[PDB]
């Protein structure tokens, strides 16, 4: 196949457009002078995530493509936002499909879904990631961070903001270089040499809780635990997994381009054998997907849909396999928040593992019939594309003259409407991406901010830190470096009215609520903006109708596309590039 | 005026009022669909149709007793949306069917303020024509004249006169 | 074909010495431990640019050369000034010369040179740049940026400075991450999930115009358009191109080391074919240099020479081909401010394309004879080396090198001593000349740190006011018609032309008082270099020349060596290029 190098970066709490116009465009403009690049495509998501896939000529050496890409990215690194750089950008040469899934459970149920995901993140993932042949490792869960969950009523009561909390965490969860007693060059006759130790990183919720925010004029103390709840919790909360309905975490492992599948999976198992003895009681490894004997089930809800909606559809999927297919299905490893096409609150995937081939006798109990029967059974599900799997065309509608997002959508729609009027040639002609959704547009009134003496940086930090979270600095959890995040407690960031309970401190020391200097309205915007060779795009999938050739259908699409508005072009990619 | 969640036919209508399928709106109306089905943000189909400029649907919903003055959860009516996004004919239609020309969202913002800000001059004149208080102030004390100064659009300032 | 890797960095508003000492020396000190490296050279220009060329054994794998050069460059990146890093340092593995030029004009004359350069940069340059085989791509012009052209009278009127301007642009042309209503983890039962959208990048001169700089005590407002003019305009203004006298922009394309010239030229035409159908009306691609059929004309004026002066010389050259050689010459693509030499105000170049082979019968109508007559006719032009040539093995390439920290002024003296002796041996040596540029008047300004402190004016506020007004400052990015582009503050031209203008610029002290530049600085003229060269990490001066009619190079090198051996202590030499 043609080799593909994938760049992944993130921006905590950023919308798609923000990701696109501070990260994706910047990187894309600097992917020049690389050898054998056939084409480049990208996504920028309202998860605050970007993925740029650079696809090379067949025969290209993947190591060389990777390196050339990494090097270009390195020279672009300083044009990115600091928030993005400090997350760590990754660059990978791998297959898009999983080679295997390593399941992890607690048979004594002593550990929750979150505790298992942290155990996996902190004790197992890095060593798996350093095994040879392992291209990419997806944790089905999140590593713990120190979570500081802010209360806006208590922050206001002591005349504090998230800016003050952040400032104080950087000052009191610090690791200081303090030099030595009797250090070089020393005076003559010095007898004593010793390291000076000053502040070290904090290691516990106890220690964060006694960070000293401020001493009142009357002498009393305001500690961080007085304005915030303090707990270990995920860097994010978007991916939750189950194994036959019980809590789980795990690792989705992808094979590095060109490596051996069989050697790589043996090496993984051997590395897993090294970690088992040191597991806490209850922890057990389960192997829910080994590459037939296995297949997958994709769950795509329309955009806007929450974790709770997607979980309800995954339950039906899991239920059908656990009840209607008892006799053929050994297990279901189900992941809410990650799907075949990447990541969102509205997507999910199920990995299915079948019983021994020999105990599934007969035509009707083999992979092909089972998947078919399941797709059939899930096609009734309302507002969810749900199919099970183990042909067509791949078309990019492209913005060639700065048209913008809204107009390229109108053109997309005009193409789809025309293609539906030719059912004899074209069927299932659909976007592969997402639809605009309601978003909350807030405008800061600069005039009012200025007249009250409230700085815009305090306003925007207060907003962002509270509603999107902010990666402040690092700490040590049982000897492992990890992150520290401030965000609002769930209950003070759920509804529009909550905006007006956040207060910012002005130069004169008075507290000023968000409502005094903001105003807001609903509007529509994209949760996934796409791009093809540097320009905005929209990917359209379809197939030829029965008894019609791929080429005739492509020919029709090309004709249809010539009649689109001025500025809109197109191109073939993936399966349709040749 | 603040409408609540429909179901199945209320969802179908909302989704179709948005995409501009004129056929399917007519089907669902005949078959009982709530004309004032709201979504999670409080947008009725008339909001959606005003926002994405599907004039035919806007007249159809109005034919079937749709609340020309539906509020979303922030106080914003379909006229606000049409005025702001420069959808002239819809502005005419809505004000012809009883739209409150002086409706204020939670921010004190009027359809005039919005037409003013985005430079939609034809629409500004129509709003004035149908009663629009030209000295209406939003929550920061701004009129649509103040807007015209800040933008520095002299065509508008002379219209406001 | 010995492979070269090239590092290019850019520092807006920097003099040659500033570049050299903050960028070039830092990079060079890490250029060691690289396999198959023959030598290293570099220039540090008063255009704010550096170019380090690393040359490798022939046969050396170019991908590996590039990987190792960049590995070493990574050691210096955190030590470089942030203003350099933000422009984007580049590392390329290309041929030194153009494979082709892609010209772009407007046949309706409805777009300017400035507009055509923008259209090319935003819709065309990147895709060409990503094409395999494309080593290096030179835009003949500049992408648009948002230009805020400051007025010091209006700024002083409202107690503002460029620091205030810059600060207000960073705050009000921002792209905020604002999170979500109903995001994770939520309160169980949450139905509502929406992203929060706050400030986005501004997209238009109108939006920059209304950035609020201050509210006065009486309530009135000072907007950025009240202290500046606001328009789209080049990141810089140094490159201007014409095609047959009409405004043009274009792309100069060099081939990647080892790549196939035919194939690569074809991919470029194929990528260009994707763009044509979406051009605005009038825009047309033309092909003024394909690679006998073509030749170039170098135009080199002395240092100090303005863009207007260089334009006249280019006009004379263009004129000669369009009048005198019109039966032979199909087109002339003239570029002011870029050349063979790299880039600067006193350079230009013309790419010339001749008519069909069979529309020029006779020997006097072939490239040799044409370029010979052209060079002959141009020889009479004064204050300009102009010559035409096709694109030797009796020339030499000498490097004079400071091997004892003698400094730039002494290396010059020593140079003049070598040149003056080579000019008293016409039997063995003909036209022995520096390849570089001469020192020029430059305006030296001293900040009195004592006066600054007494007045409570900070040094950052002084240096940023000076730099940003007279040199220009990259503030942040904005979005122009859905493409990321830069935003620059600079003084409007009027206010940064003459030395008395220094005094019109005010800086605000701690106590709120406005202080003119004249209050804490003094100035005098002096001389300095506008291109400092270096060879293998040491200050240097390249000297060119050729053997004398008949005698072979090896004997001319033998004399140059003798001459050199007599120069002051500390001055050494080495041979590069041909002579290696």
């Amino acid at each position: 196949a043609p080799p593909a190098v994938t760049i992944s970066a993130s921006y905590p709490g950023a919308d798609a457009k923000t990701v696109q116009d501070t990260v994706t465009q910047v990187i894309e403009q600097n992917m020049n002078g690389i050898d054998n690049l056939m084409y480049m495509s990208s996504n920028s998501d309202s998860t605050g995530t970007v993925q740029i896939t650079l696809t090379f000529e067949s025969g290209t050496d993947a190591d060389i493509a990777q390196v050339q890409v990494q090097n270009k990215l390195q020279l672009a690194m300083p044009l990115l936002p600091q928030e993005v750089q400090q997350q760590g950008v990754s660059v990978e040469k791998s297959s898009s499909s999983f080679l295997m899934v390593v399941g992890v459970i607690n048979t004594d149920g002593t550990m929750t879904q979150e505790d298992i995901s942290d155990y996996v993140a902190a004790n197992m993932k890095d060593a798996i990631s350093r095994t040879s042949g392992v291209g990419d490792v997806q944790l089905f869960g999140s590593q713990y961070a120190m979570r500081i969950w802010m209360n806006p009523n208590e922050l206001n009561k002591f005349q504090l903001t998230p800016v003050d909390v952040i400032t104080a965490i950087k000052a009191q969860n610090a690791q200081v270089a303090a030099g030595q007693l009797g250090g070089t060059p020393p005076v003559k006759g010095q007898q004593l040499n010793a390291s000076i130790i000053a502040q070290t990183r904090l290691t516990s919720t106890e220690e964060f809780g006694k960070i000293l925010l401020k001493v009142n004029q009357d002498g009393s103390r305001v500690l961080l635990r007085d304005v915030a709840k303090i707990e270990l919790g995920g860097e994010n909360y978007d991916i939750i997994a189950e194994f036959n309905g019980q809590p789980a975490s795990g690792l989705g492992i992808k094979l590095a381009t060109g490596a051996n599948a069989l050697d790589t999976a043996a090496a993984i198992r051997a590395e897993l054998a090294k970690m088992e003895p040191f597991f806490p009681s209850g922890l057990k490894i389960v192997y829910p997907y080994d590459t037939q004997g296995v297949f997958m089930t994709m769950v795509q809800l329309p955009a806007g849909a929450t974790q709770e909606r997607t979980q309800k559809v995954l339950n039906e999927v899991t239920h059908y396999y656990l009840t209607k297919e008892k006799n053929n299905v050994e297990s279901v490893f189900a992941v809410n928040g990650f799907g075949f096409a990447g990541r969102g609150q509205n997507t999910g995937i199920a990995f299915v593992s079948l019983k021994d081939w020999a105990d599934r006798p007969g035509e009707e109990n083999k992979v092909e019939a089972i998947t078919m029967r399941a797709t059939r059974a899930f096609s009734q599900i309302k507002d969810a594309m749900v199919f099970a799997f183990n042909t067509g065309f791949d078309f990019e509608l492209i913005d060639q003259a700065g048209l913008g997002h809204e107009k390229l959508t109108q053109a997309r729609n005009q193409l789809l409407a025309e293609a539906a009027k030719h059912p004899d040639m074209l069927t299932s002609v659909r976007p592969n991406g997402l639809e605009d959704t309601p978003q909350f547009k807030i405008d800061i009134d600069q005039e009012k901010a200025q007249a009250l003496g409230v700085s815009i940086n305090d306003i925007n930090t207060t907003l962002g830190a509270a509603w999107g979270g902010s990666y402040v600095n690092d700490f040590i959890d049982r000897g492992r470096v990890k992150k520290v995040y401030v965000m609002s407690e769930a209950k003070y960031r759920m509804l529009p009215d909550d905006i007006g309970d956040w207060y910012v401190r002005a130069a004169d020391g008075q507290m000023v609520p968000f409502s005094a200097f903001s105003s807001s309205r609903w509007e529509y915007g994209s949760p996934r903006l796409e791009r093809y060779n540097g320009l905005p795009s929209m990917e359209i999938l379809g197939q030829a109708a029965p008894g019609k050739s791929t080429g005739e259908a492509m020919e029709l699409m090309e004709q249809l596309a010539s009649k689109l508005p001025t500025g809109v072009g197109y191109d073939w990619t993936g399966m349709s590039y040749q | 005026h603040h409408h609540h969640h429909g179901s199945d036919l209320g969802k179908k209508l909302l989704e179709a009022a948005r995409a501009g399928r004129d056929d399917e709106v007519r089907i669902l109306m005949a078959n009982g669909a709530d004309v004032n089905a709201a979504d999670v943000v409080g947008w009725t189909p008339l909001h959606l149709a005003a926002y994405w400029g599907h004039l035919e649907i806007v007249e159809v919903l109005l034919k079937n007793g749709a609340d020309v003055n539906a509020y979303d959860t922030l106080g914003s009516t379909p006229l606000h949306l049409a005025a702001h996004f420069g959808h002239l004919e819809i502005v005419e239609v809505l004000l012809k069917n009883g739209a409150d020309v002086n409706a204020k969202d939670d921010n004190g913002i009027t359809p005039l303020h919005l037409a003013a800000n985005r430079g939609h001059l034809e629409i500004v004149e129509v709003l004035l024509k149908y009663g629009a208080d030209v000295n209406a102030q939003d929550k920061f004390g701004k009129t649509a004249f103040d807007i015209s100064i800040n933008n520095g659009n002299e065509d508008l300032a002379e219209i406001l006169q």
